[PDB]
């Protein structure tokens, strides 16, 4: 009661590097999806990699 | 039926023809690599060659090893395989 | 060793020992890496 | 299961004579190590070395600039998975019409 802990919107903190991991993941996903259409990989591989 | 008979039937009715199907390096490696297995070491010579040919410098060195111009390799890519008829 | 005195002559080491604002990597020490493989040379997965 | 990641930014230097060419499940080109290797990360100040001998799938090439927290190798979970093989049939659907 003396401390009065509370949770806020800004209090929720994300790991400094998230914009990098998600960005490289979606970049790799794009490169794959391009190549799939060219015949360099097959669907099972696409499914798995994703 | 037999494979030969089937191919004959196809040529006669459907119109099958074994075209050249010029491929990219990334694809040639895919066609010559999925025949062995997965995450397994490449033992076939053509598979190792296709794996090494994924680098531009390796190709530009192999084209000079045999003494061919830059346009000669591109012309040899679009080459008709199989038995060629007599003139 | 009477009156032993130890100090950092360079400013970077002094700021690192005291705690003043200083870069993490010493610009003196920093040495450029030799050129890595070009984007063209990389395998397709890593190409930009 | 366990993915070896890069400690810092720099160049990956390893001897390609001990590693044998392979193809990842995900379709990418790769290198398989059947023996212990020591990779070096030529960073601005320091270096770093890590690898697993029985099964290492190296997804990177020699003299390649990599950034931090990037997947470099896969331990491959060399410990055997439970052998409950289930075979499933996925169907490819044509996006456009034709012959």
């Amino acid at each position: 009661t003396a401390t009065s802990i509370s949770l806020g919107i800004d209090d929720l903190l994300t790991i400094p590097s998230k914009g990098w991991l998600v960005q490289d993941a979606e970049q790799q996903s794009l490169i794959l999806e391009k190549h799939h259409h060219y015949g360099n990989v097959h669907a099972v591989e696409k499914l798995r990699q994703s | 039926e037999s494979e030969e008979e089937a191919r004959r039937k196809n040529w006669v009715d459907r119109g099958w023809a074994p075209w050249e199907e010029i491929l990219s390096p990334e694809a040639n490696f895919a066609r010559k690599s999925l025949n062995e297995g997965e995450e397994v070491a490449l033992q076939s010579p053509e598979a190792i060659e296709a794996f090494k040919m994924l680098s531009p410098n390796y190709r530009k060195k192999k084209i000079s090893d045999m003494g061919i111009t830059e346009d000669e390799y591109y012309a040899k890519q679009f080459e008709i395989k199989g038995e060629i008829p007599e003139p | 060793q009477p009156e032993q005195e130890e100090e950092e002559l360079t400013g970077y080491e002094l700021d690192k020992r005291l705690g003043r604002p200083h870069p993490f990597i010493d610009p003196k020490t920093k040495k450029k890496i030799e050129k890595p493989l070009t984007s063209e040379e990389l395998w397709w997965n890593w190409r930009k | 299961a366990e993915h070896v990641r890069a400690p810092s930014n720099g160049k990956i230097k390893f001897n390609e004579d001990l590693v044998h060419p392979t193809r990842t499940r995900h379709g990418h080109p790769a290198f398989l190590c059947s023996i212990d290797l020591y990779v070096t990360i030529e960073s601005e100040d320091i270096l770093h070395n890590v690898n697993i001998p029985p099964k290492s799938l190296l997804l990177v090439q020699n003299d390649q600039y990599v950034e931090s927290e990037q997947v470099i190798a896969e331990i491959r979970a060399g410990i055997s998975t439970l052998n409950f093989k289930e075979k499933v049939r996925k169907h490819i659907y044509s996006d456009s019409d034709g012959e």
